[PDB]
């Protein structure tokens, strides 16, 4: 919790059974220390066979936004304030079932110029 | 029983997909009328028999004779 | 001097950089010329490992 | 599941096929009855690891074939049981490199 | 969870940070249960535990794996074939069932067979392989006592040599 | 008690012949401390054959030789390193059983 | 020093990762009525 | 050669699962998979028909092991005692070579 | 070896981390 | 359920000699500098 840029989570026993709704699973867990347990996230596992649970009522939900069959599966995280009104909050990507928060543009700049400096 | 293996025959049955509905329930006629219809409709039949509204009737489906007889009046124009 | 001059004109009035986010699309294992020739010979065909790494 | 494409299908035989390949075929042993050590009790018998080391012993040094060509274990055997032009090879059972 | 790829180095190490005499020895043969792993990989036990336990034996003791295998492999193209016949008359059957579990009692069965198998091959190889390194020995001691005769057969033709040149 | 001792040792070794695992440690700089080595030189009695008999993955004694040469150490922190020796640990594992197994199979099937 | 691969190597955990918890064993699901109403990242190199 | 035995018994099932696949979902489909399992079902016979009943491996093996420790340890002392002679030989003979080179260059 | 490893498979040559996490240096030391 | 091959020589090289002589050298010869010869070979290469 000390940096959320700066932790990994994984499960080998769930990387065999991965590909694109699984994604959406395996990041909907629990343990994963990105996902809330509050929120709206949450009520999606307890809800069956939702097909727009983001649009007419809101809050913090997580959908996948770019889908490469093997490994790659690219999570946004998004806060509605109301149906066809999105807010993007953060980018959370999953390379070869290892999940990273993807680095700031000018974040990521100056903490690296700092170690070279 | 030296040899082993040798497991059971299964023995025959009745219910086969052989027997078409057509002989298995003796609606071998059912079927001809059928070809016959088809070879030869019920709105055919009702702007037969009459002049010539069915999603209301099928909603439906799903779902003081003086004072009547006097208030008549105020129509028929 | 770069260490100046880059730091000027970031603070220069610039769009805000922490709003921006980067995410990869594709990785594939195929051999890369153009990736390898831009990033002048070093880190060429994009595999996995590259991703966590950079 | 669907598959049964013809193509599909196609693969199949040739893959299964592979895998697995005037008789050409192993002479048939004859059981025996007393094995070397509980069978006959023979225990060793100088003879029968003199016979091991040099002499032709059916099952225990090789394996006999027809048309008299012997295949010691190291060997691989190729053999045609079918009457057909495709013929099994029998790799080495001890494959020593 | 809150797990990491594991803890990193600790207890033994520590103990292990000392000088010249001052860290533990070894730990002994533990010849019972152990943690390898996840699997508990007890000590004292068999190489191919025999198929009663776990499933049921359809084959005596005299056991003549090569008699027994053809046998089997018989069972299984006639189960098949009743299979097809049980598909024949009905394929809603109680017995569609058993037949499915019959063939696969079968196919474990001939595994069974080839796990004895391949003892009588490890028997077999600790036999030989000694057989071919006993003959590569006296093959490369006759090549040496050949040489040596080809080295004093050089030797003689140094003798001649002398009266060669004489 | 001796027995923990025993077990964490063996998992701690068999653990060992994994490079992604001997990666972590050198990047970790738990090599550089003069303690590993000695903690190293005192795994060694996993090579009496009383104690090797209890190593399911006997892949790791070879490895461990290597640790004491005090040159591997210093190196392995790359990545790239890690990369190469699984690289030819799995090559050398699969290639030489699959490639025993197709040579037989194919001159078998090329001499008849 | 080694085959076609990013030439680069940095510090130690770019990111420091984590894990689950044991998946072996773990609860059930206990359930109720309603009462009564595409490529491969392996190691082995591509050709 | 057990694992090709391993790997036929599990095809032999593979042309049995996928005829019946096959016929639920024409005729030269069943005859080349009748002609797959009878091939593979005969190959199976004759590589079985290869490994033995056996015998030994023990009463036999223990006395064959022995008689090659004994025989191992002859044949060493046969090829060392040739050996320690081999060696002599190339020992002071390179150093009769050096006596001649030494009275070569002495001249 | 398996006779299906591939290029994909999992099982490895080294200990495999996910072994070493569920193992007893990874955990007893927590 | 298939059982698989032995060890059998890479057992015997595990049980008796503990140099595993599988997988690659070029591990070693990559990684690992070579250890100079001492003066016992030193002149002895010299004089040969």
């Amino acid at each position: 919790r000390d940096n959320l840029l700066g932790i990994s989570w994984v499960d080998s026993s769930w990387i065999p059974i991965l590909n694109s709704g699984s994604v959406l699973d395996y990041f909907s867990e629990r343990s994963n220390p990105f996902y809330d347990r509050t929120c709206n996230n949450e009520v999606v596992k307890m809800q069956r066979l939702t097909l727009e649970h983001l649009n007419q009522m809101v809050g913090i939900e997580y959908i996948l936004l770019h889908a490469q069959e093997p490994i790659l599966f690219i999570i946004r995280k998004q806060q509605r304030q109301s149906p066809a009104q999105v807010i993007p909050l953060a980018d959370y990507y999953i390379i070869a079932g290892v999940i990273y928060q993807a680095p700031d543009l000018g974040s990521v700049i100056n903490s690296r110029v700092l170690t070279a400096v | 029983g030296p040899f082993y293996l040798m497991r059971e025959l299964p023995g025959s049955t009745e219910l086969t997909g052989s027997t078409n509905l057509i002989t298995h329930y003796n609606l071998e006629q059912a079927y001809n009328k059928f070809c016959g219809k088809k070879v030869k409709d019920l709105p055919g039949m009702i702007d037969l028999p009459g002049s010539h509204l069915r999603s209301l009737i099928e909603k439906p489906p799903i779902l003081g004779t003086m004072l009547a007889g006097f208030r008549l009046h105020t129509g028929p124009l | 001097q770069l260490n100046t001059l880059n730091k000027v004109l970031k603070h220069e009035k610039t769009p805000l950089f922490r709003n921006q986010v980067i995410i990869p699309l594709v990785l594939s294992p195929d051999r890369d010329e153009d990736l390898m020739r831009q990033t002048e010979g070093r880190v060429p065909v994009f595999s996995h490992e590259v991703v966590p790494d950079h | 599941l669907s598959r049964n494409e013809i193509i599909q299908s196609y693969l199949s035989r040739q893959s299964s096929l592979l895998s697995s390949s005037a008789r050409q075929l192993h002479v048939l042993v004859p059981q025996s009855p007393p094995t070397d050590l509980p069978g006959l009790t023979r225990e060793v018998t100088q003879d029968d690891l003199d016979r091991i080391q040099a002499s032709q012993w059916p099952g225990v040094n090789g394996c006999q074939d027809t048309q008299g060509n012997w295949y010691d274990w190291t060997q691989c055997i190729s053999l045609d049981p079918h009457g057909d032009d495709g013929r099994l090879n029998i790799l080495p059972y001890v494959c020593l490199d | 969870a809150l797990p990491p790829p594991m803890q990193y180095i600790k207890e033994y190490t520590d103990e292990n940070i000392q000088e010249g005499l001052a860290p533990k020895p070894p730990p002994p043969i533990k010849d019972s249960y152990m943690m390898f792993g996840n699997q508990f990989q007890c000590d004292d036990l068999i190489i191919r535990p025999l198929e009663s336990q776990g499933i049921e034996r359809l084959h005596p003791m005299q056991f003549d794996h090569k008699k027994e295998l053809r046998k089997l492999n018989m069972s299984i193209l006639i189960n098949f074939l009743d299979l097809l016949d049980i598909l024949i008359r009905s394929p809603g059957s109680i017995k569609r069932e058993e037949k499915l579990e019959d063939l696969k009692l079968l196919f474990v069965h001939v595994h069974h067979l080839i796990n004895e198998y391949r003892p009588h091959q490890a028997r077999e190889t600790l036999r030989v392989m000694m057989e071919v390194q006993k003959r590569q020995r006296l093959e490369t001691a006759e090549r040496f006592q050949k040489h040596l005769e080809r080295v004093i057969e050089m030797i003689q033709n140094c003798l001649a040599s002398l009266p060669d040149d004489l | 008690g001796n027995r923990l001792r025993f077990q964490l040792e063996l998992e701690f070794v068999q653990c060992l012949a994994n490079p992604n695992y001997l990666n972590f440690l050198a990047q970790r700089g738990y090599f550089k401390d003069k303690a590993f080595v000695n903690y190293l030189k005192y795994l060694l009695y996993w090579k009496d054959p009383e104690y090797a008999k209890y190593l399911k993955y006997p892949q790791c004694l070879h490895m461990l030789e290597l640790l004491q040469y005090e040159h591997f150490r210093k190196e392995l922190v790359n990545a790239q390193c890690a990369k190469f020796i699984d690289e030819q640990q799995i090559l050398h594992w699969q290639h030489y059983s699959r490639k025993r197994m197709r040579l037989q199979q194919a001159l078998a099937e090329q001499q008849q | 020093y080694s085959p076609t691969s990013p030439s680069y190597s940095p510090t130690s955990p770019s990111y420091s990762p984590t894990s689950p918890s044991y998946s072996p064993t773990s609860p059930s699901y206990s359930p109720t009525s309603p009462s009564y109403s595409s490529y491969s990242p392996t190691s082995p190199s591509y050709s | 050669r057990l694992t090709q035995l391993q790997d036929a018994v599990n095809s032999l099932a593979d042309q049995f699962c996928n005829a019946i696949g096959v016929l639920q979902q024409t005729e030269e489909y069943a005859q080349l998979f009748a002609a797959l399992i009878a091939r593979t079902a005969k190959d199976i016979d004759v590589l079985i028909d290869s490994l033995p009943s056996e015998e030994s491996t023990a009463a036999l093996q223990a006395a064959s092991l022995y008689k090659l420790e004994e025989e191992n340890h002859e044949a060493a002392t046969c090829l060392e005692d040739v050996v320690y002679r081999g060696d002599m030989l190339l020992e002071k003979i390179q150093s009769a070579l050096a006596d001649i080179a030494q009275s070569q260059l002495k001249t | 070896a398996p006779l299906t490893w591939v290029p994909g498979d999992p099982r490895r040559p080294y200990p495999t981390d996910l072994e070493m996490r569920s193992g007893l240096l990874g955990q007893m030391n927590n | 359920a298939r059982l698989p091959s032995f060890a059998i020589p890479y057992a015997i090289d595990v049980l008796t000699t503990g140099s595993y002589p599988r997988l690659p050298t070029c591990i070693r010869d990559k990684i690992i500098p070579p250890d100079p010869i001492t003066k016992i070979e030193k002149q002895a290469t010299l004089h040969q």
